[PDB]
């Protein structure tokens, strides 16, 4: 829930 | 040399360089001829000239192939099948469910009164009642519903909508009595309320129990630079955003990302901050029955910062149920007593050292449902919430992945099952005293595909270092393992992301029409074999990820699954690191390379949008020791000299604007590959989108480009 495409 | 050449001019800065600290070399000066393509499309004519020429170029080549229209036609015909989620029970006494009659751009949200649900998803259509149709919002149908939450009272519905070529969103609110009408006109959102919440980059919305307002994370008002100053705010229904009460800002750490969750009771608020892409948090608890909403709340630490992650699973008065990796890298379930904060967390479900806990949820009042990972697949396990004791498995007969619906108060769950072979079966399960009532509710079916023509095998192969690696192999039952068959081989390799059995119609069509094999190696970097599987494919062991993948390709050739001359590989974002590296390190092995939204410049990633957070995965390129292992594989800096490698055919997908992975990664690497291999012999193309998604039309058009490019590159004939 942080940010990884 | 090439009929399709020359390549479009790409301008160079022969003097652009950066100097990096190196533990082995003191420092290293790295030249970047294409550093001007780090400037966004909107802000530079050079980046515009590059995008426009490379775009026209790739298009003429992709569109010169008759098989491009062939593939677009096949995919359209076949994707025209009815798709739906599991029913989802809500506080307004309705099951809500997502539906797509086939070739609509976006899913619509339908609902049905609880008790009337057996009238929905019939031959006749979805039934129930349309609640929300995203397609109605924009004329081109690219405006997307990014998330939604119903109020506890059941009367309000908060939802996020992205505009097309942007990843920012606004939060809106509408009454649950104000559904969309099938006969609304395009390009507008009718029965909405005044409430507009701008400058949101992700939908983490939590209602208070009174349904009077909700918590949300937002950023400061508005390209390409790092995302900074994430704040938590509380908005009251009826007020303009200017009134929203600030809850949290940490001006000192602008790269940190923060949000809040409420427990189900809506009594305890959990603040979690993330400083990187690791599963570790700074984490506080406040009692909302003991506090005004604002910056002056009585926060207490749940635990020392940056040791662990914490996800609320439920509450029982002052007791909060957490899924956590605290002293459990494969995750466990532990409780916290807000009335005994010093006592810390008490284990309720112990970590399994041989299984990664994916999720935990409470159903039928006191049934704890655990989803674990074993053999790169999902197992559902039921526990007594109170004692923690096992009550058995459910769906043991299915191999694939589950999406579970149902609340603590329902004795019912709706379970969506899917796999390489099953496109989606919604099962219903009713909990009982000792055993439950399972039934098949609805099953997606695809006209024009016989799923029985296909099979999935589970093989194990050794990597370079001798690590046994699991691989899934999906193929037509009636192709000969005689070493002639083509391969589409897909990888990620990182961030504890497991490659699960996943349904993709496109993929099965590729196997049928090209008599091909679809290979999913469960390479290190993922969680398939628990958290240590991720640790052995990150930072300085990132090379193991590339090694695992090459070894997969080699096993398929050796064991006669595939022609050595027909290996296509595919990867996205972090999977773009995999494709570009494997292309550099073993171009011999690969006939076609598909990179999507690719991360490629492993020295410069921290400077762009959310890239700084990836430093926990790749290492910090401004650290002298990290620089050394990163620089060995950084695909952008490791293009082989042109004299004695023949580069595989390569196709790169990206939009011109993209927040998640800045397109400068693709721009520079493409520019550089073309400069380094000006005569081919196999073409390096950049397929651009001028609106970053995603409509089903965009998706089939990309897939047609992709498959037509693979067929051309590997000299494959389409079959009928």
């Amino acid at each position: 829930v942080i940010v990884v495409g | 040399f090439p009929g399709w050449g020359p390549y479009p001019p790409v301008e160079r800065d022969e003097t652009s360089a950066i100097t990096y600290s190196s533990k082995l070399h003191g420092s290293v000066t790295v030249r970047d001829p294409y550093s001007q393509l780090e400037v966004p499309f909107e802000d530079s004519e050079e980046t515009k000239a590059f995008v426009h020429s490379q775009r026209k170029f790739a298009r003429t080549y992709l569109d010169e192939n008759p098989d491009r229209e062939a593939w677009l036609e096949t995919l359209k015909k076949s994707w025209n099948y009815r798709r739906f989620s599991a029913l989802k029970p809500e506080s307004d006494g309705h099951y809500y469910f997502e539906y797509n009659d086939g070739l609509q751009s976006q899913l619509s949200l339908y609902r049905v009164r609880m008790g009337e649900e057996d009238t929905v998803l019939t031959e006749s259509g979805p039934g129930g009642e349309l609640f929300f149709n995203p397609n109605l919002l924009s004329l081109d149908g690219n405006a997307a519903l990014t998330g939604f939450v119903m109020s506890p009272c059941g009367n309000y519905w908060a939802y996020g909508v992205s505009e097309h070529g942007s990843d920012w969103m606004s939060i809106y609110v509408r009454k649950t009595s104000s559904p969309h009408l099938p006969s609304q006109e395009r390009g507008k959102d009718p029965g909405r309320m005044n409430d507009k919440i701008r400058h949101v980059r992700f939908f983490i919305v939590s209602w208070t129990s009174d349904s009077k307002g909700f918590f949300y994370s937002r950023y400061p008002p508005e390209g390409n630079a790092p995302a900074m100053n994430c704040m938590v705010y509380y908005h009251r229904i009826g007020e303009d955003q200017e009134s929203d009460v600030l809850v949290h800002e940490d001006p000192e750490h602008p790269f940190w990302i923060s949000s809040v969750q409420l427990t189900p009771s809506g009594r305890y608020i959990l603040f979690a901050a993330s400083r990187d892409a690791s599963h570790t948090q700074l984490v506080k608890i406040a009692d909302l029955h003991e506090n005004d909403i604002g910056t002056n709340m009585k926060w207490k630490n749940l635990h020392d910062p940056w040791e662990a992650r914490f996800t609320i699973v439920g509450d029982e008065g002052s007791k909060i149920y957490f899924m956590t990796n605290l002293k459990a890298k494969n995750y466990k379930v532990a409780t916290f007593d807000a009335n005994h904060p010093d006592e810390g967390l008490t284990t309720l479900i112990a970590e399994d050292p041989n299984a990664f806990l994916v999720s935990a949820s409470i159903h039928a009042q006191d049934k704890l449902l655990l989803v674990y990972l074993r053999n790169a697949s999902h197992e559902i396990h039921i526990r007594d919430l109170t004692t923690g004791k096992p009550l058995g498995r459910i769906f043991e007969d299915l191999l694939g992945q589950f999406m579970v619906s149902g609340r603590r108060q329902d004795n019912d769950i709706f379970v969506l099952f899917s796999s390489f072979l099953s496109p989606g079966t919604v099962y219903r399960y009713t909990f009982g005293e000792e055993k439950g009532y399972r039934s098949l509710f609805r099953a997606i079916s695809i006209p024009g595909l016989n799923l029985d023509d296909f099979m999935t095998e589970s093989v194990f192969y050794p990597s370079k270092d001798g690590t046994s690696v699991h691989m899934f192999i999906t193929r037509p039952k009636d192709v000969l393992l005689d070493g002639t068959s083509p391969v589409l081989q897909y990888g990620y390799g990182g961030f504890s992301l497991a490659m699960l059995p996943t349904f993709s119609l496109s993929t099965l069509l590729f196997c049928k029409i090209y008599r091909a094999i679809y290979a999913i190696p469960n390479i290190r970097g993922g969680s398939e074999y628990g958290e240590s599987w991720h640790r052995e494919g990150m930072l300085d062991k990132k090379q193991n990820v590339f090694d695992d993948f090459n070894a997969a390709t080699e096993w398929l050739i050796a064991n006669k699954y595939a022609s050595k001359d027909r290996i296509a590989i595919r990867g996205g974002a972090n999977g773009g690191v995999l494709t570009t590296a494997c292309a550099n390190q073993a171009p011999g092995l690969y006939r076609c390379v598909i990179t999507i939204e690719g991360i490629i410049d492993m020295l410069r990633f921290p400077k762009f949008t959310f890239g700084a957070s990836w430093r926990s995965e790749y290492g910090d390129p401004e650290d002298p020791e990290d620089f050394d292992f990163i620089f060995k594989y950084s695909p952008y800096h490791n293009i082989p000299p042109p004299g004695d490698t023949v580069m595989p055919a390569m196709l790169f997908f990206t939009a011109a604007y993209d927040d998640r992975v800045s397109p400068l990664h693709t721009f520079k690497h493409v520019a550089a590959l073309q400069h380094n291999f000006p005569k081919g012999p196999n073409p390096c193309l950049m397929r651009i989108d001028l609106n970053s998604g995603k409509s089903t039309q965009e998706m089939l058009e990309e897939t047609a480009d992709e498959y037509s490019f693979i067929g051309k590159s590997m000299g494959l004939t389409m079959q009928t």
